[PDB]
């Protein structure tokens, strides 16, 4: 029941027939029932700051002058 | 086209209506309009009073006064407004209570008037105390002062009477009430009241908490802190004065585990 | 059993290591979560609030309500600077202790476009235009508007729009910039001038103040996570 | 078999795109703060850009690696003396918590509520006091989970220690630090790192002492205890020793974000000190 | 060999774990098992058993038969409590040493709905009404008839069905309360009062004993395994 | 011979390209010829309480008199 | 599942391609090294070649072989002494570098410019001072890796060895030497092993104090430091010990050849030492 | 857990070895690489890169610009060597500090062919023949022209095309050549000498300098990575 | 998601059932997400030296007059 | 190869149904503990 996961290169090395560049994946495979002591897997999420940076009940429009 | 405006506004709730002609758009708090609680997310299991109209309506509180010596004002949610009407009623026979909020802060003044009021909605505002040699020593009695809310200060005062201990908060201005610095109070849902451009605050606020229903008579969710960032001045004039008035509309409430009636200590 | 053979690094405990570990309370009926409001998924986010800078850090306005107010008054035209800080976001002490300047020292290194946005809070009577400047670095620091009207700037003309926003564009050699003083990774010159003066009617304040915000841009990062000098715990 | 694998947090920022000269009605620079709003402002809003196609990416400053880290929570002290000693066999208790220090409690406190599953690390020193040539054989040491309700060992060999229950590490000196990992355990559905309130009502009928608690405490945090031993009976040299508790959240999310502590933390509430108010120092608003 | 690195965590006994072990008789032949009646598949099967309250825990009654007798008798009407008991199902004294007490105190958590019935135990010729009271916490506890009546109650109607349960529904703030005394958990209040007078006719005993049990609702879950309090081993 | 089952996942780390979402599962392979060796599964099952709580001969519908 | 694997490093070099007695125009043999240019001359060129299947390969100097080693490039001390010493517990301080040692240095200054993984492997050594028959228990060390901008300690026992977000290794004495690794972390698109320039421009309008700054420097290669120290509290008898810190940079490229370091190193710029100029040796021009 | 048997090397910290570790700084967000000139992918294109030979090594021309100018003049006529080296490129010290001696000195074993390119630095009136000559080993070294003439070389006619190259091809009874003096595996004498004589008209230098080369051919490798005798550091 | 190469066989053993002949592979499976966690795979790539050994303008033809 | 994996342990318990107010002869909180139920 293997995860497999591509890794997001920084340094390559200099080949393309085994590291650098034939995108380089890894392998994950859970070895406990209990979910919390799994690894942490970092495929995390954005958002959009929106709810801090604009909780405005009028939507902005940047160009537009704040107050109309 | 038919000269609507984000300064023009009008809100009303229940048998209560505000207007306002110089508005700054208004907030909702982290995007989140007020809501009921939702049968996924519930957990006490008897069925909720909602007292919709009777309760959901503005509540205006003891209206402050702001001068060249003010410091900035607090006030507690549910806590500043357990006396008002059937919101106070409901509020004190249930056991549980949730409600979000419509804050509507007002001050006008002038075209030749200057000065501007951060208002800031915090969830857990938990403030500082007074006392050097004890610490979360603030009284229920202090930690809660109803409608006429606290006061900040410029000048942290240590209690020194340790025979009978004051008891009280001593929240700091520039540090927020709680150690933390006040030029960061902005990633709070706020507005600010700059009085050449507005005269009012508006801030919508859903109910915020760890839990989906909580005691309100134990626990307030948010707390409201308005402190002067631009200090107060009119014409040439040494003592200025304009008042500040808080109408806050409770939201959405509903409540749990009904009994007898609470009964406070509040002195 | 399997032939094993124990490598470097075996039996360590590295402190940023991501291994699983087994559960000290199995089959535990874990609480679900609700719909909280306000959840944060990265760090930058905040940075992207704004927040109020502590200009003036003077020996009697420091620590205290003051030092977030530039005082602005109706004199006559002058060239001289209203406030002068350098694009050190993380340890330029006006910056340090902002928002983005306090997530900026648990990293090691910034990248990106930041940008300063002014308020003036005089009365509605009174007018004025005002010069915002950033000089990327290497040459003399600008005191004059002269020099600082020569760099990436915006000229401010208070009125029913109550604030200004200056871009301070990622312009640097390096491709991130260290979150401390550092020559090599200098980021230039924040300045603010009368570009004509403020002007009042009679009856009306002739002195006011200015607050000032930054925030950072969608297109700022940070990295190498670090301990910050900002909390210590003595003894 | 095999499993192999919508903005994410590694992926590359916004390009920024060329923009030319303007003169216009469209005003992006002009703004007002006091509707609660942040310009949203890119360089090309007030300057001349070119096109550059941008690579960083905020993968380090996602919440889970912000705080992917294990930090020192607490340090526990054990001995294991001579038999002949006037003085008991010093087992530990540390109730468990992170605001005994204060650098993860800082970073948790950017976040009004947080969940995590959390991983404990332990780190085990030991050392002789005594100027003696004695010597010890390899020592065992029990830390054992009390959870709130279980009852806490007064001594070092009382039955508690049986654990029939409540979770106990063995660890052996020497070896790799002890892990464990911990679920979500909050009565709540999310950890309170701040709680403005009571655990009480103070009632008007009832006493004030009887009404009586402290202010932002409720058990939203008690989890207990960690009760630590040597387990090897007493040895004629004396032998003390040090458990440092390293804490890391991890699958963790947070919510309702906090200006920063900026002056000393004092307790476990917010309160703070006289003298420790200042954290800003002197500088000239004109000089750079 | 394969090459492999020891994390931290290895050579520890965690006597929670849950791993695979050698086997110290192979090939054993082990017996079958047979189809004994009264399998249990559930700690909280047993729960959801009544068991008998020791109500009157004076310290003449306690740890006597008479614990589990409360008293009742034909006097006028009263609005004072026949019976007072705080909902700390694993602690309160009256409560812990019931079965589900007893099970309460190997976890640290408890959440759901419980229930209480009561058992007449006089005369067929006996008649009478009373009220049982569940009061959610927050509030004075409920020392009279009029306070407790605004709470959860049920009117019992003494009569040929010899009993009349109470449902205590799961109204709490947390998602599960802790096993011992806590305010920030507190589960409120149970009371039973005289709602007209127990009534006999002449020649019966004008005095008698009610019994109560308590069980837990399905809906009830318990949490976080610890050992208890309620057994020791003193050296 | 390996046996893959799912986790009931508690707390979610911000990930559904990896961790929090798409059903994370966790491997179990015996190295044993003796069952007594296994490690337990916990995959267990529930049963109504009926032969403690209801153990009438003569089924009881709660909304009705219990005796009648 | 399984991935299973254009002139690679290990392919055999050209073969030699027979060839017979020439007289023409042709002249491969006459050449001008003015134009910057290398004669690029195989033996069929100038003399009579058989045919030869050549098998030799240019495997082991590519560049990431040349450079698959780790080299030691530094020695930490550190110690554990009585409490009742005079002087403080030794933990040590070392800023990140490879120009404290010689041999790697001459390696990577074979090129202008790098990019590589670093992997870093410790090897950790004690040993008793005094002649003294008392004994130590075995001893855990924390190195920490303090980013430039964090906190350094300045004890071994201060708040900054809680190491909330630096990450720090502690390594059992007497297991398997700790390794870890780490990114092409510089703050440029590659390390620069050479910067022929300044930090600061000095400016006619400033003191030369002022603008005054180490030629060859810049935070281009500031990389913070290591900071170690013994966990164990203090023994009776002193325990003295040394961590010494290997290199080896993989998944490496590099850019711009130089001439290697022909006169000894001096310092970690390029500057010599006088009396060490003289590299070679004496031997007459027509003696073999 | 699954049953494992440690074997031998289990534990060492092998120098050259080649295992995966955890990283210390996860999630890093790493700079990505620009094209820059001059990548190299192989040590031996280093040593196919003419550098210049310092020939003369006398005690006082060494370690000056003088080492590296064999100087000639338009005497008469003779048989005897302007120059003799030995074909030990790792070893002899006219080559072993040349771009591909000092690159053979981290490598224990050479093989492939060279070649030597001498450049004429005379005036352009100034005329000559000179024969270059390679003698494989085993015999004795060539100290006159008569013998030199007798093994590989090339007899150089001075004149617009200023250089002339030489190749000394593979010629080895081993498969590969040891980077120090050795007797077995020697690699024979380098010499060269007046063909015919230098000839100047009047009024021109009559004395002049010629600089020779050395650089590796594309058949040529090294092996078995070792460090090198050219850089130490006392103490 | 394992990874099979090849090796290049030097000294091959009297063996062409099992060693020296049937093409011997090697496998690699990453632990980790960081790709600066990797071994260095070796299979490295070559180039012509022309860059430094031949950086002239107008193109060398060995045969020919280098100046002409 | 690989194998993949009624009321199981780990299910939830019953949800809580709405429920209004009720006057009729169904008498759930009446009953008879003699039965031993
Ligand atoms: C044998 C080791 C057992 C370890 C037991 C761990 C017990 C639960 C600890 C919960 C940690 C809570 C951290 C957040 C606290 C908060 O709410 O402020
Ligand atoms: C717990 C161990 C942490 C190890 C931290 C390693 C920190 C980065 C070191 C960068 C090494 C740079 C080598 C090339 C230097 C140069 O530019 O000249
Ligand atoms: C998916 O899990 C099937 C593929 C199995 C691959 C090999 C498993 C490696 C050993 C895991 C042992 C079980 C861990 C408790
Ligand atoms: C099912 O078992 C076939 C899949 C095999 C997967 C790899 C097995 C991992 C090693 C188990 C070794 C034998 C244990 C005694
Ligand atoms: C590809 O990875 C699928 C084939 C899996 C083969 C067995 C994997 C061996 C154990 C790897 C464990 C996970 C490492 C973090």
């Amino acid at each position: 029941g293997a995860q497999v996961s591509s890794q997001k290169v920084g340094a390559h090395e200099n080949s393309n027939r085994a590291y650098g560049g034939s995108t380089i994946n890894y392998t994950t495979i859970n070895y406990y029932r209990d979910s919390a002591s799994n690894a942490a897997s970092k495929q995390d999420f954005s958002q959009d700051p929106s709810k801090f940076t604009e909780p405005i009940k009028d939507v902005l429009i940047k160009t537009a002058p704040m107050l109309n | 086209a038919c000269g609507y405006s984000d300064r023009v506004l009008q809100l009303t709730l229940g048998n209560s209506t505000i207007t306002t002609q110089e508005a700054a758009n208004s907030v909702v708090a982290y995007g989140r309009w007020p809501e009921y609680l939702r049968d996924s997310e519930a957990n006490p299991v008897d069925q909720p009073t909602e007292p919709d109209v009777a309760a959901c309506r503005f509540y205006t509180l003891d209206t402050v006064s702001w001068t060249k010596e003010s410091r900035g004002w607090w006030w507690k949610l549910p806590d500043a407004l357990r006396d008002m009407g059937l919101f106070g009623q409901n509020m004190y026979y249930h056991y549980l209570g949730r409600s979000g909020y419509t804050v509507h802060v007002q001050c006008n003044a002038s075209k030749f008037h200057q000065g501007a009021l951060g208002v800031f909605a915090v969830p857990e505002m938990c403030l500082a105390g007074d006392s050097n040699t004890t610490t979360m020593h603030t009284s229920y009695q202090n930690a809660n002062p109803g409608e006429k809310g606290g006061t900040f200060t410029g000048t942290f005062t240590p209690d020194n009477n340790q025979t009978s201990p004051a008891r009280r908060f001593c929240p700091v201005d520039y540090l927020l009430g709680n150690g933390t610095l006040l030029g960061n109070a902005f990633v709070f849902p706020h507005q600010i009241i700059n009085l050449r451009t507005n005269n009012c605050a508006t801030l919508v606020l859903p109910y915020v908490n760890s839990l989906s229903i909580d005691s309100m008579v134990k626990h307030n969710n948010w707390g409201i802190a308005i402190l002067p960032l631009a200090p107060l001045n009119f014409a040439s004039e040494s003592s200025p004065e304009i008042p500040i008035t808080l109408t806050i509309a409770p939201m959405c409430c509903e409540f749990n585990g009904l009994r007898n009636i609470t009964l406070p200590r509040l002195q | 059993g399997l032939p094993v053979m124990n490598t470097p690094g075996s039996n360590q405990y590295l402190t940023a290591d991501n291994f699983q570990s087994p559960c000290a309370l199995p089959e535990f009926d874990v609480t679900p979560p609700i719909d909280i409001p306000g959840e944060v998924k990265n760090m930058m986010e905040l940075a992207e609030i704004d927040t109020m800078i502590p200009f003036d850090l003077s020996a009697t306005k420091k620590n205290t309500m003051e030092m977030y107010r530039v005082r602005l008054s109706d004199k006559p035209h002058t060239d001289d600077p209203i406030l002068c800080l350098s694009l050190s976001p993380a340890s330029d002490p006006r910056l340090s202790h902002t928002m983005l300047g306090e997530i900026l020292n648990y990293y090691t290194h910034w990248a990106g476009s930041l940008k300063f946005t002014f308020l003036f809070c005089g009365s509605m009577m009174a007018t004025g235009k005002l010069l915002v400047s950033y000089a990327p670095p290497g040459a003399d620091p600008p005191k004059k508007r002269k020099e600082a009207m020569l760099g990436t700037h915006v000229i401010w003309d208070i009125g029913l729009q109550s604030s200004c926003t200056m871009v301070v564009p990622w312009i640097s050699n390096t491709t991130y910039r260290q979150t401390i003083d550092d020559s090599f990774t200098e980021g230039g010159y924040i300045s603010v001038f009368y570009q004509t003066r403020i002007v009042v009617p009679l009856s009306t304040p002739r002195e006011m103040d200015i607050l000032g915000f930054v925030s950072a841009c969608n297109d700022f990062s940070v990295r190498l996570l670090r301990d910050t000098t900002h909390i210590e715990q003595k003894a | 078999g095999s499993s192999s694998t919508a903005a994410t947090s590694r992926d590359a920022l916004p390009n920024t795109e060329a923009s030319g000269p303007t003169h216009s009605k469209e005003i992006p620079a002009l703004t007002a703060v006091e509707t609660g709003a942040t310009n949203p402002l890119v360089p090309s809003d007030t300057v001349q850009t070119r096109h550059v196609v941008q690579h960083r990416s905020r993968s380090e400053s996602s919440i889970e690696s912000f705080f992917a880290r294990g930090a020192c929570v607490t340090i526990m002290t054990v001995d294991n003396p001579a038999s002949t000693t006037n003085k008991d066999k010093l087992f530990a208790v540390w109730k468990i918590t992170y605001k005994d220090t204060v650098q993860l409690r800082r970073k948790l406190e950017f976040f009004t509520y947080s969940r995590f599953d959390m991983e404990l690390t332990f780190v085990v020193t030991a050392n002789f006091t005594e100027t003696n040539n004695g010597h010890a054989l390899n020592q065992v040491y029990q830390i054992m989970y009390v959870p709130p309700g279980a009852p806490v060992p007064e001594k070092w060999d009382d039955y508690t220690w049986q654990t029939s229950s409540n979770p106990s590490i063995f660890y052996t000196y020497g070896t790799a630090p002890a892990r464990i990992s911990v679920p979500y355990v909050g009565i709540s559905n999310a950890y309170s790192h701040f709680y403005d309130g009571f655990s009480k009502v103070p009632l008007k009928d009832q006493s004030a002492a009887l009404g009586d608690s402290l202010y932002g405490a409720a058990s939203l945090n008690d989890f207990g205890i960690l009760a630590v031993r040597v387990v090897n009976d007493h040895n004629p040299t004396k032998v003390t020793s040090k458990i440092r508790v390293y804490l890391k959240p991890k699958h963790i999310r947070v919510w309702c974000p906090r200006p920063p502590r900026a002056v000393a933390y004092y307790g476990p509430g917010v309160d703070y000190k006289d003298g420790t108010l200042t954290p800003l120092s002197t500088k000239d608003l004109t000089t750079y």
